């Protein structure tokens, strides 16, 4: 249940971002499961597809002020109330 | 225990600046020729003085002639642990006069 | 207490004292003779030591010398020692006249 | 241990010659004072191997930044290799 | 003709990663506290 | 944005970019990149040539008219030039 | 009470960092001046750019330059401080 809430990169980009953190969801599906992991996986993938310097941040309640190169950022919500943040440096 | 070092190519820096500044492209003049080679080996000497090496002794030798059909071997042989001891060497020849000049260095100890 | 200029003076004046002429034209009548060049080798060797034992100096000697025929081949003379700062050291010298390459190295020791 | 000289660190001693120093340790910083920024790039490489053609050797090559080094074999007793107020200068001269 | 030669350069290199790990007490042991 | 120019037929221009797209692919240093296409290009064509590559430089080079190529290949920048 | 969870820089860096938070903890009340304080001070007294984040629940994966890399808890807040560029 992806919710977009805010966009700047190109739609092909943001379809694979989708389902790269649809993809650590199932990775990091369990009550057990981190936050942490995903990002590390979320990351890590979209650095090896569309180049280093990315940046996955996830939760639900907080307060980010960081810098972002244009074309390159998202930020999201989940009906599991999962916000998700990404962007490249 | 050797904190600043010699290493070769800053005397031979100097020895470089030396030569074509003060040689300026001169001929060989018997009268003044030995006068010469007195005059820019103090020069020399005083530029080593702030060549910085506190306990490099410095053995200045130079070479100065004019080349007239005249071939020449000129050769030294350095004798140190290479380790801290080291030499200096340069050249300098235009169309009829010819100096090169060394400069040893041995870390006092 | 010396000069290796003048080592180098000393190995001149024996090797064109002994086979060195001013007028050249003796110097290919003598060219390199298979026969001829052992003679010379020994001779040159012999000459110079002389030259340098006439010396009184204390210091220690070593000699080597390199006879060439021919310049198309092509050589390169190298030295190399281990030694004391002050008072050792060496001495090359190349030597050409018509058909002779000459080549002497001389090591200079202290005791 | 990169030894202070009167235009800026040196590592001393270094690998060249002092007419070539003492031109480029005074031509770097008289270039960049007179009429030269840092904002501009290598249009100060430019003249300064320009310089260094005009009076000296004719084949140089000049690398200068904030992150560089280098080996190589170049012409024996002609690499200058200096820092300036964190920025690293290096040139050599190859025939 | 003249002599030749090759000045190969280069550019020294410094990159490493560490994992940062979220929270899981400021002293070790929560006894000494308790 | 900027494409200086060299012979006709495309007979080294087409080749430049074809070559240059491995080169910065396969190596990560410059180093291999420049040498592959120098290489290349003095066994291709010519007895001399030159290369550069890198993000940002700026360049002023004597050379032979009509072998003088300037590329913006992705975010690097890719100059070659016969001399010699 | 600082709570260094992982750290980058030398010892003096790290004492700075703490220091520096403490000094932010005494002055702003907002975490966004908190981190503004910080973030300022280390591009000052060093070169570069640094970045700070300081939160409560929060993870991230970011590039940094060596040595140059922080994450602790001063008091009870996740302060993250890094260098690039």
């Amino acid at each position: 249940k992806a919710i977009i809430n805010s966009s700047d990169m190109q739609g092909d980009l943001l379809q694979e971002a989708q389902d790269v953190i649809q993809s650590g969801i199932e990775n990091n599906s369990a009550p057990v499961l981190n936050i942490e992991a995903a990002c590390k996986y979320i990351k890590e993938n979209l650095d090896k597809k569309f180049g280093p310097t990315w940046q996955c941040i996830i939760g639900e309640g907080y307060a980010y002020d960081v810098t972002v190169q244009n074309n390159t950022l998202l930020f999201m919500f989940y009906n599991g109330n999962l916000a998700v943040l990404i962007f490249k440096s | 225990y050797i904190k600043n070092r010699f290493y070769p190519s800053k005397i031979q820096k100097i020895i470089k600046e030396l030569f074509e500044d003060r040689l300026k492209g001169v001929e060989y003049d018997p009268n003044n020729a030995n006068q010469l080679s007195e005059r820019l080996v103090l020069e020399l000497r005083e530029k080593i003085k702030r060549g910085k090496v506190p306990r490099y002794k410095i053995g200045v030798q130079v070479v100065f002639g004019e080349i007239k059909g005249q071939g020449l071997r000129i050769a030294s042989k350095c004798l140190w642990d290479v380790q801290n001891d080291n030499y200096a060497s340069y050249t300098y020849t235009s169309e009829k006069v010819y100096c090169t000049g060394i400069v040893f260095g041995c870390y006092f100890e | 207490e010396y000069i290796s200029e003048e080592v180098q003076k000393a190995i001149d004046d024996s090797v064109k004292q002994v086979f060195g002429i001013k007028d050249d034209s003796s110097q290919v009548t003598i060219t390199y003779n298979k026969d001829k060049v052992n003679l010379w080798t020994q001779q040159i060797i012999d000459y110079t030591i002389r030259g340098l034992n006439k010396l009184g100096k204390h210091f220690k000697y070593c000699v080597t010398a390199i006879l060439q025929q021919t310049n198309h081949a092509g050589i390169s003379v190298q030295i190399t020692a281990y030694q004391d700062t002050n008072t050792d050291g060496s001495l090359i010298q190349c030597y050409e006249i018509n058909d002779i390459y000459a080549i002497v190295s001389v090591f200079a020791m202290a005791v | 241990q990169y030894k202070t000289f009167m235009g800026a660190r040196v590592l001393w001693p270094p690998e060249c010659a002092d007419d070539i120093l003492e031109g480029a340790i005074r031509e770097t910083q008289d270039a960049l004072k007179k009429f030269e920024i840092a904002r501009e790039g290598q249009k100060i490489a430019e003249h300064l191997k320009k310089y260094m053609d005009d009076h000296f050797d004719p084949y140089w090559h000049v690398f200068f930044g904030k992150n560089f080094g280098c080996q190589a074999v170049h012409n024996k007793n002609r690499f200058i290799y200096f820092y300036i107020e964190k920025t690293a200068f290096l040139m050599y001269q190859t025939q | 003709i003249a002599e030749l030669s090759e000045h190969s350069v280069n550019t020294e290199r410094v990159g490493m990663s560490h994992k940062e790990g979220g929270w899981p007490f400021k002293k070790r042991i929560e006894k000494d506290t308790s | 944005i900027d494409m200086p120019e060299n012979s006709e037929m495309k007979s080294m221009k087409n080749d430049a970019f074809s070559q240059a797209k491995f080169a910065v692919e396969n190596y990560k240093f410059e180093n291999k990149i420049s040498s592959h296409i120098k290489k290349f290009f003095d066994e291709k064509y010519g007895p001399n040539w030159h290369c550069v590559v890198g993000k940002h430089f700026n360049a002023y080079v004597s050379y032979d008219s009509k072998n003088f190529i300037f590329f913006y290949e992705g975010q690097l920048a890719i100059l070659l030039y016969r001399k010699g | 009470q600082p709570v260094i969870k992982n750290s980058d820089m030398s010892v003096e860096m790290q004492k700075e960092v703490e220091e520096v938070a403490k000094k932010a903890i005494d002055y702003c009340n907002t975490d966004k001046e908190i981190a503004t304080f910080i973030k300022d001070d280390f591009r000052s007294r060093y070169h570069g750019t640094w970045h700070c984040i300081v939160g409560r629940n929060f993870g991230s994966f970011v590039t940094f330059e060596r040595s140059y890399y922080i994450y602790l808890y001063v008091g009870q807040l996740a302060i993250l401080l890094f260098k690039t560029g």
